[PDB]
């Protein structure tokens, strides 16, 4: 420990003496104020460094965010089924050029027509209509014509019905009793590979329309499933017309358009105090299904057809196509695609970030910078010394004695140094500046 | 001080609508009245009266029904864009209690004229305002300016979501905070008796603020004026700063006894003030460097910092002695039971 | 670390297509549209607890 | 002093420990026309290799 | 993928940041001694200050707060003037006495 103390004392003395010599090696008029250059050659730099140190970890954050973008989906499919059984109707649409009729873009004509249609649905008196139209148009205008997709599925199912006799008998016998039977409509979109993060993002959504408990409806459904010629199975409020596709997760329904349709135009029911489950699903479209069968029991396909709610051709609907192969309407779904993925490291409680972001700004200044710029009220009797050449003599002499043994002188000259750091009067007397110049 | 009230209400009626039709009112008001004289010569007031009458007439005409600002199409289409034609052009489009600030301004303008009747009744402009004010009023309002600037920095900071379109902190917030800190520095340099510097300063900042608040921020943040409820507060605070700065410019500089506005009264408030001043990091040193760079000294910077530290220490010691002496206390009786539980208890719980 | 996978020439299951989808195939190929093929290959790993 | 200096490197070197996984057991290939059920599907399974 | 690797550079930064604070602070203080704390840390015979330190507690037990307060300034002055501290903490003499 005495060794370490002596080495520290030697370092201090060496630094003080050498700083005095370096300061003396450059004469400087005692009086004239600091030149304009010198000041701007020293002060200016500091200010800039302090400013950049303060405002850098924000600049790097702003460069680091860099909200990315992803491409629009290329695969869509929809499946309509009875609960707990193989699907009744499955249909998919693929493509990547976005020019074919199956999966095509939206022309500016249709967007302009829909935007014009949105505004005129109000009435002069009611202010709720004003607010509804305001919200609906604000929502619609948030997407350009490059972020809207028009998916068109074929009415006929792509494959036959792969069912066995026993499962169909189970269907019929379950429907015979007073149990609860549900329908199922599932829609999913598939994204492109997206190499950076791995995997192909998939979005899926499923709706459930319970079957009525009346015996007549169940009898009609049983007759349809058994394979009778004319029996149009009907499911109300099943598939929506507008669907918002988020960057990740389940599909989200556009609620503003629902408020604009079920209220404006001609109000549809909503007067029975329906629960919240069907309150948000009152603007959906209705579906009907027929069974074609054919020559034998191997060929059994289901044909679907959609019907709009409320009043048809209310200018709020996009016209469909009459198909080419054989003539009946396409099943149309309009999707608003969101492509603003910000999962770049997402965001850990920004508050916590700011805490650390400041915690670092604190320790540095409140400690290091302080010590460097400024000087403790206690370390003045040591740091500045008019002439530190007498203590360096002892600091070198103890080493010189150490080399040539003589440990008695080595120990008797360490107390002489330790006493100089004890009594400030002797330190001030000894480190005073020398006199040969006027001598 | 009815003229100050007139300027204040002009600022209010400009920020209430946020167009350029009313913009000549505050622009002309500031540039002429706040820089001319204690009395704008009773002709500027006539011009303001005529322009206010004209603006009231035109904005009453523009609030009609046959003209294309209907609720059918135009309002809905242009409801979201911030810089299209009618939002941009002053009052041209609802309002529940409508616009009362302009009416109140007009009423107080005529009240000013009535008070003018009750009592008393462009090279020459710069020559009068800068060279022959004659009765130099020796005042020094800089701490008020510093308070205003501090109030604005926190409103730029605490409120950051509005200036940006969890969202992104945005790269523009960094530019605003750095620029505001630069303006705070520039105030400090111009605190060294530079009247023409201050005049160019005020002209530059008034022009920059007026263009930026209404013609750049709507394009960046995608938020139209009136709807942005925080930028208006920044405008109002900066306008108060502009008024007090104009008052400083018109009058002459004072002797400016160098010293903090914390070393006059040796009270308890100064303790909290100085403690927060020296507690937050990167402030003392920044202030010391700013002071030393642009003031006439003979010592290097390290001696400057040592002297400032010594001054702070001495000030704290003396003031603590005075505060301790300001409350006599029986030399002997033990600490009361209350006092103890009014001090010790808290600590343990914390 | 080298594998030699050998698939049977014949497909494992029949072709599950309806008449209407085949007609759609033919009518799409009739026009001057753009039609693409698709070859997909996937490998599956073991559970890896 | 030496172990204090060179410990959080030793612990890093022990912590890396590049792992290994087993080779796949299922492969399949599907050839199809775009936007239609597959023309030819074939898979190969096994674990004994 | 065992924890993959966060910018090894950043790891090294922290890996050094810790190596720094510890040595540049704790270790320094432990091995070595400030040029200011020499008049206090080493004292030839620290038996006279302990007497006062125990005596103030002894008085505190038996009330007499006047002596309790008049003997704290006597201690506070010993840490002010190094000459009196050096005089008082000097080593005792009965051995050659």
């Amino acid at each position: 420990f005495d060794f370490f103390n002596m080495e520290n004392f030697y370092a201090h003395i060496f630094n003080i003496k050498c700083a005095r010599q370096f300061e003396a090696a450059y004469p400087a008029p005692r009086g004239i104020p600091k030149g304009k250059l010198v000041k701007y050659m020293m002060g200016f730099p500091i200010i800039i460094g302090v400013v950049i140190f303060i405002f850098s970890p924000l600049l790097l954050w702003s460069l680091l965010n860099q909200i990315g973008t992803i491409s629009m989906p290329e695969k869509v499919t929809l499946r309509i089924s009875i609960e707990g059984y193989p699907p009744l109707y499955e249909m998919e649409a693929q493509g990547s050029n976005h020019d074919n009729a199956e999966l095509g873009m939206i022309k500016p004509d249709q967007l302009a027509s829909l935007n014009q249609a949105l505004t005129d649905s109000y009435t002069t008196r009611d202010t709720n209509s004003i607010l509804r139209s305001r919200m609906s148009v604000s929502y619609l205008k948030g997407y350009t014509y490059e972020d809207i997709l028009i998916v068109r599925f074929r009415p006929e199912s792509e494959i036959y019905w792969p069912i066995s006799q026993d499962s169909r008998n189970a269907m019929i016998d379950k429907l015979s009793r007073n149990t609860s039977v549900n329908f199922e409509v599932s829609l999913e979109f598939t994204r492109p590979y997206d190499p950076n993060e791995n995997a192909a993002l998939k979005h899926s959504k499923s709706w459930l329309v319970p079957i009525s408990l009346d015996m007549t409806i169940r009898a009609k459904i049983q007759s349809a499933l058994r394979g009778d010629p004319g029996h149009p199975i009907l499911i109300p409020q099943s598939i929506p017309a507008f669907i918002q596709v988020p960057n990740q997760g389940e599909l989200t329904l556009p609620t503003s358009i629902g408020n604009t349709i079920i209220n404006d135009g001609n109000p549809r029911i909503n007067t029975t105090g329906m629960e919240k489950s069907d309150e948000a699903r009152a603007w959906f479209d209705s579906l009907t299904l027929n069974l074609e069968q054919g020559k034998s029991q191997n060929e059994k396909m289901w044909i679907a057809t959609s019907e709009h709610p409320g009043d048809q051709n209310a200018k709020l609907w996009i016209k469909t196509a009459n198909t080419t192969y054989s003539g009946r309407p396409y099943l149309q779904v309009v999707g608003f695609i969101d492509r603003a993925f910000p999962s770049f490291l997402a965001k850990v409680f920004k508050g916590g970030v700011i805490a650390v972001y400041l915690s670092v700004i604190l320790v540095v200044g409140r400690g290091l910078v302080r010590g460097i710029f400024t000087t403790s009220p206690s370390t003045v009797m040591f740091t500045e010394l008019p002439n530190a050449d007498h203590l360096l003599k002892i600091c070198l002499d103890i080493y010189l004695v150490r080399e040539a043994k003589d440990f008695m002188l080595e120990q008797d000259l360490f107390a002489k140094l330790i006493f100089l750091f004890r009594s400030p009067a002797t330190l001030i007397e000894w480190t005073r500046m020398s006199k040969k110049k006027q001598e | 001080h009815t003229d100050i009230l007139c300027y204040f209400f002009a600022i209010m009626t400009q920020v209430m609508t946020g167009g350029l039709i009313t913009l000549p009112l505050p622009l002309m008001s500031l540039f002429w009245g706040n820089l001319s004289n204690p009395r704008p010569s009773k002709f500027f007031w006539v011009t303001m009266i005529t322009y206010t009458e004209c603006v009231i007439v035109i904005k009453f005409v523009c609030q009609f029904a046959f003209m294309p600002y209907n609720s059918i199409t135009w309002r809905t289409e242009h409801q979201m864009d911030p810089m299209s034609l009618d939002k941009l052009f002053g009052v041209s489009q609802l309002w529940d209690i409508v616009l009362l600030f302009s009416l109140f301004f007009h009423r107080y303008m005529l009240r000013k004229l009535g008070l003018w009747k009750d009592a008393n009744l462009p090279i020459g402009r710069f020559i009068h305002q800068l060279f022959h004010p004659k009765f130099r009023y020796i005042r020094d309002l800089y701490p008020i300016m510093f308070g205003i600037d501090v109030i604005c920095f926190l409103i730029m900071t605490f409120g950051y979501s509005a200036f940006g379109e969890s969202r992104i902190p945005v790269t523009l917030v960094v530019m605003l905070v750095g620029m505001t800190l630069a303006i705070i520095i520039d105030r400090a340099l111009y605190l060294r008796k530079s009247v023409v510097g201050k005049l160019i300063y005020q002209v530059l900042m008034i022009a920059f603020l007026h263009i930026w608040v209404f013609l750049v921020l709507p394009n960046m943040t995608r938020r139209s004026a009136i709807s942005n409820h925080v930028a208006q507060a920044l405008y109002v605070i900066k306008s108060c700063y502009f008024l007090v700065s104009a008052w400083q410019i018109r009058n002459g500089y004072p002797e400016l006894c160098i010293g903090n506005l914390l070393t006059h009264s040796y009270g308890m408030t100064n303790m909290i003030a100085f403690k927060v001043f020296m507690n937050i990091p990167f402030l003392f040193e920044l202030r010391t460097a700013i002071d030393w760079t642009w003031t006439d000294t003979s010592m290097p910077l390290f001696d400057f910092f040592n002297m400032e530290n010594f001054y702070a220490h001495i000030f704290n010691i003396k003031c603590a002695r005075q505060f301790e002496a300001a409350y006599p206390a029986p030399r002997g009786i033990p600490k009361g039971k209350l006092v103890k539980y009014m001090m010790g208890f808290p600590i343990i719980i914390g």
